[PDB]
RNA sequence: ACCAUAGUAGGCCUAAAAGCAGCCAUCAAUUGAGAAAGCGUUAAAGCUCAACAAAUUCACCAACAUAAUCCCAAAAACUAAUA
């Protein structure tokens, strides 16, 4: 079946490194989302 | 609709196969290849329990003899080597053979050296303990394709007229 | 001669050629050790 | 009785290594068995 | 004169297409934006 | 020139009876209930019998597939007269044939039922050894002699020493380290990247996209 | 200069020109070679000719 | 048209085989080499069977070498049996001594093929106990 | 470069070695240290069969390959080599290194096809008259893969099919 | 010495090799010598007899074979390969003879 | 590439078993050559492997016929592309 599916927790611990590529603080977190939308609905299970 | 198991390979979805087509392994690709890099380190050969057999044999083989005559190695039948044998048997002279990779490392030493551009080719040495030469040279006389190089005699090398010499 | 998928030198004096884009066993000895790669 | 035990004989000595040689021939000799032309 | 047996896309016989070094690259891009999302998703 | 220390076996111990033993066509309690054939059971790697027990050679499955009782009859009679009874011995790493296989005659509708049973066959998964082959040689013999036994096998397959097999598992992990492109199967497949997750099955958060139905790729990093 | 076509790998040899007659049995398989050997012109003519859109002004 | 390897018994040489397949097959007399051979081997009351070189030439005559007889027999004598071991080294079939094997060794030191050989009597005397550790014959030193 | 001579005189014959000048490797190599010809000189990804003045200091006089442990190329190289010396010829470069014949010359066949990038031989080739439609295409070769190591100035990867 | 033994020497009168052992550019007139003295060649012919001269002096190896044909076949070894005296040999003695 | 003798046609079986129908031993001459991996003989004899000796080292894990009206864009190795 085809499914809701999930994510394993690792996959969002990130690496020192990955605050140099992304210029992140590593201290302090941003305070705001931009979201945009990149990628269409179509084709993708409703939820 | 097929099974998820088949005989016959089962064709994947398009986006699956472009899936593998990113994730395909990729070897490391050096700077510069190791092979045209200069020579690698050095990978230092011991000496095994033949090399130093042979070592101490020869280093008695020099010593023992008066005369070591060096005779070209030439291609003669079992019978012709086992008479040829005998009749080193009669004067009561040697034959001996010796490999030539660690034949020149002993040679290429010290004293000897003259002997280097003789046992370039076949060799085959010959030991003569309290020799006569026109007895070693006697034999030599019956089989004409058989050559003496001559050689050392006493840390003296000396050629083919230098035994003539010391036989008459 | 025979046409192959696979060749093999099926004795000493059998050998392996490369003609006209294609593997040939050739045997002096033998003839009927001549292979031809399909 | 007879000499077994290559283990036995001196690596010094000249006689140690015919029986190396003997075992490296049959080891020859085994692999020869698949070899067929 | 080579044929495709019955439908083009469909059955256990198919049209090969194979993936462009365009695709290759679209899929990586994609990869890349996610790889960025899920690290802003982190903390 | 130079000569080398030979291998010699000290260690080595032959069992009487070192021929392979025979395999019967059915089993003594013919199953007589028919079978969903699972076809899972040859779908991925394999968890039993990955290892050796007694000896240094093996027959090794590259791909899942079905044996049925002639190929045990061409392993049984190949193997034995290829082998010197007194320096070797060889051994089943698998059982003999459990599992039903249906058929119906020819010229049949569909449906109306299942049909009676035809076949018994033993499932294999791809990295399991068939053949265990122990003894005083050298590999290089009964891996000639084996390469026969293993290439008329359905499915694709090898002849590989504890040496060997070690060899290529190191070098597999190796290649995964030393992987140049930042993009895995795993790393995808887990985080469910590009909602990749729609086209695959759920088995392929473990296969890792190296199993392929029944097949097995070892290119796949 | 047309008989002085180059041509990149073998395509000498394996590119083949077809053509019909429209009877049965009158088709027409010719390689490269052949083609230019008879007739110097047709190898470029034909890529020309092959190159451009396939409306009327092509004529 | 080559050489003949024949290890024939002491007063025995008759016209038949071995000696009518081997050498009648090269065109050579049998009754010829009967007489010679047998001039020379009865004067051997010895009683030992010795293997024989015999040239066969060209043009059909031939010519003969004794060498001295085999050491199956030398040591079949020297323990006093009769057949040697069915299985060798498994079972003892007889014994010999420091000089049974020496007695064999100078005795044999004349052959054809250990003439040319100037091998001393150790050497043989090693051959001789090699020819008798699978004859099944075993060695005591005393 | 020892030529060998050869002579016959009244009923006798007499062969000898003579030994002509071996020119020398060039006073600077760019990557001393470096190993094979090829890679001290910086050649290596470099050199393509359209480099002749390269290429002809490898070869015989009659046109064919030199042994390789007399050149001493890395073995890759070595083979790199030989395809381009021969995609080089049948390019119809060197002329000059084709074997002297001098009844040869005189007989005619139709003025040779120019050609480049030809990793087959003309002989062996067979026509294909079947094409195939654009799901499963026959390929028509082009250079050799053993050069797809060349630097691209374009980024562009060499095409060797079509 | 296969390729010499192959081709039926039995067309020559003598073969002499005139050499000097103690010089660096021996060994190839050597290999010559070696490869006619081999045992098939030797025995393919009983009218060839072989003379190997020796001299410290001469400083000049080279070959000298005779043959029926009433032709003289004289190879100077100074830079000489082996096979190629050998290939000489080969071409020379047996197509003539 | 070269080269090939020795106890000894090792015991036992067998019409003969000679290294090479089958069981035993795996011995020891020569500096070096298995009581022999291939072939061969009725048994031989006879050919090659390995053994020295001379050398050079560059390797290994090979391949797979075709259809029925007429092949199926034409083409193309490179001036710069996160187009
Ligand atoms: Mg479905
Ligand atoms: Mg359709
Ligand atoms: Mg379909
Ligand atoms: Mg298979
Ligand atoms: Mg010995
Ligand atoms: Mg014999
Ligand atoms: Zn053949
Ligand atoms: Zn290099």
């Amino acid at each position: 079946k085809f499914t809701r599916s999930r994510i394993p927790d690792k996959v969002f611990q990130p690496s020192p490194e990955d605050h140099e590529k992304y210029g992140g603080d590593p201290q302090y977190p941003h305070k705001l989302h931009i979201v945009t939308r990149i990628k269409s609905t179509k084709r993708r299970p409703y939820w | 609709g097929s099974k998820a198991v088949t005989r016959h390979r089962r064709v994947m979805h398009f986006e699956r196969q472009k899936l593998m087509a990113v994730t395909e392994y990729i070897p490391p690709k050096p700077t510069i290849n190791p092979r045209c890099l200069p020579p690698p380190p050095t990978p230092p050969q011991e000496e095994t329990g033949l090399v130093r057999l042979l070592r101490r044999e020869i280093a008695a083989v020099f010593r023992d003899n008066r005369m070591i005559a060096v005779c070209q190695h030439v291609a003669l039948s079992a019978e012709d080597k086992l008479l040829l044998r005998h009749q080193l048997r009669k004067h009561k002279i040697l034959m001996k053979i010796f490999p030539n990779q660690v034949l020149k490392p002993f040679l290429e030493e010290s004293k000897y050296q003259n002997l280097l551009p003789l046992f370039v080719g076949h060799n085959l040495l010959l030991v003569s303990e309290e020799p006569k030469v026109k007895e070693m040279v006697r034999i030599l006389k019956g089989i004409p394709f058989l050559p003496l190089l001559g050689g050392c005699i006493d840390d003296t090398i000396l050629s083919r007229q230098g035994f003539i010499n010391y036989s008459k | 001669f025979k046409t192959k998928g696979v060749l093999k030198k099926r004795c000493r004096d059998c050998y392996l050629v490369k003609r006209r884009g294609r593997w040939f066993i050739y045997c002096k000895t033998n003839p009927k050790h001549k292979q031809r790669q399909m | 009785g007879p000499p077994k035990k290559l283990e036995e004989l001196d690596p010094e000595t000249r006689e140690y290594w015919r029986l190396l040689r003997k075992h490296n021939i049959w080891r020859h000799n085994r692999l020869s068995k698949n070899r067929k032309f | 004169r080579n044929r495709i047996p019955g439908r083009q896309w469909i059955g256990k016989h198919r049209r090969p297409r194979p993936v462009s070094a365009q695709a290759k690259q679209n899929m990586i891009r994609r990869l890349e934006t996610e790889a960025e999302n899920q690290y802003w998703l982190s903390r | 020139k130079t000569l080398l220390p030979v291998p010699t076996f000290e260690d080595v111990a032959i069992p009487e009876k070192p021929k392979l033993r025979f395999v019967e066509r059915v089993p003594l309690v013919p199953k007589v209930r028919r079978e969903r054939k699972n076809l899972s059971d040859i779908r991925g790697p394999s968890t039993e019998a990955t290892e050796f027990t007694e000896g240094r050679f093996a027959i090794l499955a590259l791909g899942g597939g079905y044996l049925h009782w002639g190929h045990f009859e061409m392993m049984r009679l190949t193997i034995n007269r290829s082998m010197d009874p007194k320096n070797m011995f060889a051994l089943w790493r698998v059982p003999a044939p459990f599992k039903p296989i249906t058929r119906k005659g020819m010229g049949q509708r569909m449906g109306g039922g299942k049909g009676a049973i035809d076949h018994y066959v033993t499932p294999v998964k791809a990295g399991r050894l068939i053949v265990e082959m122990g003894g005083r040689c050298e590999f290089k013999e009964v891996q000639g002699f084996l390469d026969l036994v293993a290439h008329k096998l359905p499915f694709p397959a090898k002849a590989v020493s504890r040496e060997t097999l070690e060899k290529m598992r190191k070098d597999q992990e190796e290649r995964e380290r030393n992987n140049q492109n930042p993009w895995t199967f795993e790393r995808i497949a887990t985080a469910n990247m590009l909602g990749i997750r729609k086209v695959l099955s759920p088995y392929d958060l473990t296969h890792k996209g190296r199993y392929w139905g029944k097949f097995y790729t070892p290119e796949r990093v | 200069n047309t008989r002085h076509i180059a041509f990149s790998g073998n395509k000498w040899e394996q590119k083949v020109y077809s053509s019909h007659t429209g009877y049965p049995g009158g088709f027409r398989q010719v390689t490269a070679a052949q083609l230019h050997q008879k007739d110097p012109v047709a190898i470029v003519k034909l890529a020309i000719y092959g190159m451009l859109p396939k409306n009327l002004h092509r004529r | 048209s080559g050489m003949i390897r024949a290890i024939v018994r002491a007063g025995q040489a008759r016209p038949g085989p071995p000696l009518g397949p081997i050498l009648g097959q090269r065109g050579v007399s049998i009754n010829q080499f009967c007489k010679e051979f047998n001039e020379k081997t009865k004067d051997i009351k010895e009683g030992i069977p010795l293997p024989t070189k015999i040239f066969v030439k060209p043009d059909r005559t031939f010519e003969i070498k004794i060498g001295q007889p085999t050491v199956s027999y030398f040591l079949k004598a020297a323990a006093g049996i009769e057949k040697g071991a069915r299985h060798t080294g498994k079972e003892v079939a007889g014994l010999v001594t420091l000089k049974h094997v020496y007695e064999i060794a100078r005795v044999k030191a004349q052959d054809d093929a250990f003439a040319l050989q100037d091998v001393p009597l150790s050497s043989v005397v090693r051959s001789i106990i090699g020819s008798a550790r699978s004859l099944g014959i075993r060695v005591v030193k005393d | 470069f020892r030529e060998v001579v050869e002579i016959l005189d009244g009923k006798t014959t007499i062969i000898e070695g003579r030994i002509t000048e071996t020119p020398q490797e060039s006073p600077n190599p760019p990557n001393p240290t470096g190993q094979c010809p090829i890679c001290r000189w910086n050649l290596k990804h470099k050199y393509n069969y359209e480099d002749v003045l390269l290429l002809s200091q490898f070869i015989r006089p009659h046109g064919g390959m030199l042994p390789r442990r007399i050149t001493g190329l890395c073995q890759e190289e070595h083979l790199k080599i030989e395809e381009c010396v021969k995609m080089a010829h049948r390019a119809g470069l060197l002329p000059n290194h084709r074997p002297k014949l001098p009844e040869g010359f005189v007989p005619k066949s139709k003025p040779r096809l120019n050609r480049y990038l030809t990793r087959w031989s003309p002989r062996s080739v067979k026509p294909i008259y079947n094409k195939g439609h654009r799901w499963n295409k026959v390929r028509m070769p082009v250079g050799s893969p053993l050069l797809k190591d060349n630097v691209s100035y374009s980024g562009r990867p060499l095409l060797l099919y079509h | 010495a296969a390729a010499l033994a192959r081709l039926g020497l039995r067309a020559v009168k003598q073969v002499r090799v005139q050499f000097c052992p103690f010089e660096k550019n021996v060994e190839s007139t050597r290999t010559f010598l070696q490869a006619v003295s081999s045992e098939k060649v030797r025995c393919t012919n009983l009218n060839c007899s072989v003379i190997a001269d020796v001299r410290h002096d001469g400083s000049e190896p080279c070959v000298d074979v005779l043959f029926g044909d009433g032709h003289r076949l004289i190879m100077r070894g100074a830079h000489l390969t082996a096979q190629e005296m050998l290939t000489a040999f080969a071409s020379h003695i047996q197509a003539r003879g």
